[PDB]
C-alpha cells in the first residue's frame, strides 16, 4: 500500500528499477539495464496517486526517462504507466510508449509498445 | 542495444 | 534545447500545458483542461533529451500527471511520450497511456490510449 | 467527467 | 450500415484501403502504400459491427494484413481498431499495432503502435 | 512453427481461442469468455505469416472479433497482434487494442489497450 | 461485463 | 522500406 512503492524493484529482463516516493505524490529514482555496469543507470521522474481508493484497488503510477547519461545518448525517452498492488507478494504492473527522435518521414514509426512486471526478487 | 533492456 | 519546449502549449481538445526544460534534462510545469480555472490544474514532472540529433530530426520528450490535486482524486495517472519537432510552427507529437486503480478483477480493462498534438502559443 | 479532457 | 464503409479509402500518408462490407459483420479487401502499381498490394480480413447503436455514436470495426503476397514478405503484420463515422464527410478514425516476427531475445521491443485517419473517396 | 497454430488455446484469463490456420495465411475460428456458455462465442477472422524466416524467428499474426452474435451486441471490437513461438511448449504472445463506437466526445477515451498470452494449457 | 474476459 | 506507409 502506499509507501511499500519504495524500494528495489526488478522486471522480467533483470533490469533494476530504485524508487522513493514522496508523501505527495513524487516519485524519483534512477533505472539501470541487466549487465549493471555502474552507466547503464538513468535518471527518472513521475507521480502517483498519494491517496489512493479504500476499496481493493491498486495504486496508480507512471514514470519516465530519457536515455541519455554522461557515457551515452540514445536518442529516446520511455514513459511507464500502471499500478501499484500490495501483499504478501507485491508488483507494479505496467505497459510502456518508447518513443525515438526520428525526421519527418520516418515519424510514423517511432514508437514501441510494451508491458512490464516488477517484482522485489 | 537499446539501454532499456540487457 | 530547452528554450524551444519551454513555454505555454494547448492541444486540439483545448487543454493546456505550461512546462519549463531545465539543462540537466528535467521537465516540470502544469496540465489543466479547457474549462479554465485554478483547478483543473495538476503538477507534471518529465525528461528529454537536452542534446539531440542534429539533422532535422525530433527532440524525444515524456511527462506523468498523477490526476489527483487539492480538490478532486481521480484515483488515475497519464503518462505522454513523444517529440518535440521546432521551426516556424513548433509541436510536440504525443501519444498517451491512462491507467485506472482498479481491483484485480478488473485489472485487464484498466488503461486507456489515445494521441495528443499540441502547439505552441508563449514562451 | 475525467480531466484530462472535456 | 455496411454500404457507408464499403468503397475506397485513403489515409494522410497516401496508403489505398479498398474494402466491402457483408451482411454477416465480414469485411474483406486490399491494402496498398502510394508507391501505387500492383504490388504493394496485400489481402485484408475484418470484422465490424452491422447493427450499431442509433444516436450519432460510430460503428465499431477492425481488420488485419500480414506483409507478405506474391513479390515480397516482410515478417509482420499490423492490425488496424476504430469506428467508422458517417456523415458529409465520412472517416474512420483508427490506432494500429504492427508486429514483426523476432527472436526470443529481442521480442521484447517487436511492436510498434501508431494512428491512421482514412477519408472515402469512391464506394 | 506454421501449422502448429490449428488447435484449441486458452489466455490467462481462460478464454478460449479455436482457430484454423489456411497454408496460404488465412486465420478463421471463433473466440468464447470463461463460464463458456454457448454464446459466449463470438467468429474471429485474421491472417498470419505462410512462409516465416529460418533463423530462430517467431510467426506474426493477427486476428479480430466484432462482439455481435445472436444473443447480444457490445458494440465494440477487438484486434490482438503478435507472434507465434513453437516449442514443447509453445505459445501465442500478443498485444490488443479494444475500440468502442462512442459518440464524437467521447472520441478520446474510445480505446483499450493491454496484452495476453495464449497456451495449449 | 464486457464479452472479452470472464 | 516497409509497405505499409512510404
Amino acid at each position: 500500500a502506499e509507501a511499500g512503492i519504495t524500494g528495489t524493484w526488478y522486471n522480467q529482463l533483470g533490469s533494476t528499477f530504485i524508487v522513493t516516493a514522496g508523501a505527495d505524490g513524487a516519485l524519483t529514482g534512477t533505472y539501470e539495464s541487466a549487465v549493471g555496469n555502474a552507466e547503464s543507470r538513468y535518471v527518472l521522474t513521475g507521480r502517483y496517486d498519494s491517496a489512493p481508493a479504500t476499496d481493493g484497488s491498486g495504486t496508480a503510477l507512471g514514470w519516465t526517462v530519457a536515455w541519455k547519461n554522461n557515457y551515452r545518448n540514445a536518442h529516446s525517452a520511455t514513459t511507464w504507466s500502471g499500478q501499484y498492488v500490495g501483499g504478501a507478494e507485491a508488483r507494479i504492473n505496467t505497459q510502456w510508449l518508447l518513443t525515438s527522435g526520428t525526421t519527418e518521414a520516418n515519424a510514423w514509426k517511432s514508437t514501441l509498445v510494451g508491458h512490464d512486471t516488477f517484482t522485489k526478487v | 542495444c537499446h539501454p532499456q533492456n540487457t
